[PDB]
């Protein structure tokens, strides 16, 4: 019985921004902040603020110079200047996909979730939206084959961190049989050159992944893919 | 799943009051830090990452 | 009695092996058992570095509980000495440096005993998926430098070595 | 030369004596409370938690406990699914070829210096320029 | 002189080797 062997790579991009909080989690965080403030003893800023507030009231009846330079340097004017600087400084836009709503192929598509790469290939007998697979002679290792595939097929300088040498998933189909071994890899930094190429490469999350992948062999990738 | 171990407080008895300051490093990204002196924002500077030639170039540009 | 059939019914010292009445000596001798297939390597240090002490402690507790749940032999769960960096920002118009703030970074290290390749992959996936914000994660082998990092310097020993050389 | 040799011998003896000493760790400042916190405790006023706040806090605690239990259950189900997929893949590898199974059951040397950082609250801003500033360490020895 | 026990011993079920992987109870209750 002839056997065909293929590796395959599942590249996960780390989420850049933290996910938003459930309202239950927001309530819990507010409760934790309140109880932490209650159990706290005192802060230097608050102690100085209350001391200055009492000292001003005492001086309004006893005109005597207790502190000259440090009157508004604690809170008051200083707090207002802090707030002014915070308002003047502007942070980055966390929604870099809602403004676009067009490109599903951008590496900067989603920042809260993890994305995987899907490549479109139309073979002579099959038109498959296929995960990036490989081919190797029996003299090669699966992990080295995956490294060679990510170095060659991706056509870019990309740093992939492999989690473990052991395979992550195995899937077989018999016509003579064939086997595909999916290994998970993590993206560290990729400089994808020629982003306008005709090679349909799409960064895709779990839901759109289930939407795209039709066949049953590729429909079980979510079995070992983290749902997050 | 990044919000798993985020909702916690100081489990100690004696401690000063901390505030959720926004710290921005030399990358353009910000994080939340429990820190006294409730300044609304803190910035990480840099004057040692590069060598003498790049330091002189930066000084000339500034 | 020795001749009675019920001999050794009170035998209990074989059920517990914790009989080390030593002051503080540590073993620190588990070499990585790498046999090709059952790659049961040595002790591993998981370092969590964070400016937020509460967040660092929370994630250390979470990873320790996860290790306990996953039947992982946790050798230790300790804290490295804190590092307090001082921010000296250049004032406007240049030629000045003023104190901005102080940041105290804290490191919590979990020392685990043994692990396999597949379970290590799964554990790393879980850890990096559940990583909080602004926390640096490191996974290293327990070396002499890591063991001595907690200990303080030896100025007298260094001076004696310098005099010898 | 006799005096020099005696000095070297005494240096070696001092080396032995100092190596026979203890290797106590550095005290951790987090676990020890500084003296500056002893004066601010008496000035802290009580909070007088009311009945409605206590009841809503109890409700929130119960909801949080249930949510944490469900989150732990779903995470354990997910790791169980991942482990069963891993063991199925390993068994298929063992059935197919033993050499690849043996080559994969070992850990690569590249995983020893595993470094990793978590997410951030704000995505990085392109062409961001920190103005200036120098770092120094004030950590005590 | 040794004699054979007249039945199963109480603590002969648990394995002596590898005590660290065997779960213990930490409660006097």
């Amino acid at each position: 019985s002839p056997w065909r062997l293929l590796g395959a790579l599942c590249l996960q991009r780390p989420p850049l921004v933290t996910k938003p909080l459930t309202p239950l989690q927001e309530e819990m965080a507010d409760l934790l902040q309140q109880i932490e403030i209650e159990r706290s003893l005192y802060s230097d800023h608050e102690l100085r603020a209350l001391d200055e507030a009492q000292q001003l009231a005492k001086k309004k009846s006893d005109l005597y110079e207790e502190e000259d330079e440090q009157n508004i340097l604690l809170a008051q004017d200083l707090e207002d200047m802090w707030e002014q600087k915070f308002l003047h400084f502007k942070l980055g836009a966390r929604l870099t996909e809602a403004d676009k709503k067009d490109d599903r192929t951008s590496l900067h598509r989603k920042l809260d979730r993890n994305l995987i790469l899907l490549v479109r290939e139309k073979l002579g007998d099959q038109d498959i939206w296929m995960l990036p697979q490989s081919d190797w002679q029996p003299g090669e290792t699966l992990r080295q084959t995956a490294e060679r595939t990510l170095a060659t097929l991706s056509e870019n300088n990309m740093e992939a961190k492999f989690l473990g040498n052991a395979p992550c998933g195995h899937y077989k189909f018999k016509f003579l049989g064939a086997k595909v071994f999916f290994f998970k890899a993590l993206l560290l930094t990729g400089d994808f050159s020629q982003a306008g190429k005709k090679g349909h490469h799409v960064w895709v999350s779990k839901e759109e992944l289930g939407d795209y992948l039709k066949p049953k062999y590729l429909a079980q990738v979510r079995r070992f893919l983290l749902d997050l | 799943d990044c919000n798993r171990a985020l909702l916690t407080r100081l489990h100690r008895q004696t401690y000063a009051r901390l505030y959720p300051v926004l710290l921005v490093k030399q990358d353009g990204s910000t994080i939340h830090i429990r820190y006294r002196e409730p300044r609304r924002m803190l910035t990480m500077p840099v004057d040692l990452d590069s060598l003498s030639p790049e330091e002189r170039r930066a000084r000339f540009r500034k | 009695y020795r001749s009675k059939p019920t001999h050794g019914i009170g035998r209990y010292k074989h059920l517990v092996k914790a009989q080390e009445p030593k002051k503080k000596k540590g073993k620190v001798e588990v070499r990585p058992i790498n046999l090709g297939t059952d790659y049961e390597y040595g002790v591993l240090n998981i370092h969590l570095i964070a400016y937020d002490m509460a967040l660092a402690e929370s994630y250390a507790q979470y990873v320790h509980n996860l290790c306990n749940h996953l039947a992982i032999k946790v050798e230790e769960s300790y804290a490295m000495p804190t590092k307090t960096m001082e921010v000296l920002q250049l004032q406007e118009q240049g030629s000045k440096m003023f104190l901005d703030a102080v940041l105290t970074t804290h490191e919590r290290v979990v020392q685990i005993s043994g692990l396999s390749a597949t379970f290590a992959e799964i554990f790393l996936e879980i850890i990096h998926s559940n990583l909080p914000e602004g926390v640096k994660l490191s996974v290293r082998e327990h070396t002499e430098e890591d063991f001595k990092g907690r200990f303080k310097a030896r100025p007298e020993l260094e001076e004696l070595l310098a005099k010898l050389n | 030369p006799k005096k020099d040799q005696a000095a070297k011998d005494r240096l070696k003896k001092r080396i032995r004596r100092l190596e026979k000493a203890s290797q106590e760790l550095i005290p951790i400042e987090d676990f020890i409370t500084p003296v500056k916190f002893l004066n601010k405790e008496r000035q802290r006023p009580p909070v007088e938690l009311p009945f409605e706040e206590s009841e809503r806090r109890a409700l929130l605690l119960k909801r949080w406990s249930l949510y944490k239990q469900r989150e732990h259950e779903m995470e354990r189900s997910a790791i169980r699914s991942l482990l069963e997929a891993q063991e199925e893949a390993l068994q298929e590898l063992r059935l197919s070829s033993p050499e690849l199974h043996a080559e994969a059951t070992k850990r690569d040397p590249s995983l020893f210096p595993f470094e990793r950082q978590g997410p951030d609250y704000t995505p990085p801003i392109s062409d961001y320029q920190p103005p200036e500033g120098r770092y120094q360490d004030i950590t005590k020895v | 002189r040794r004699a054979a026990p007249l039945g199963p011993m109480p603590n002969e079920d648990i394995d002596v080797s590898d005590l660290e992987r065997l779960k213990k109870y930490r409660s006097f209750d």
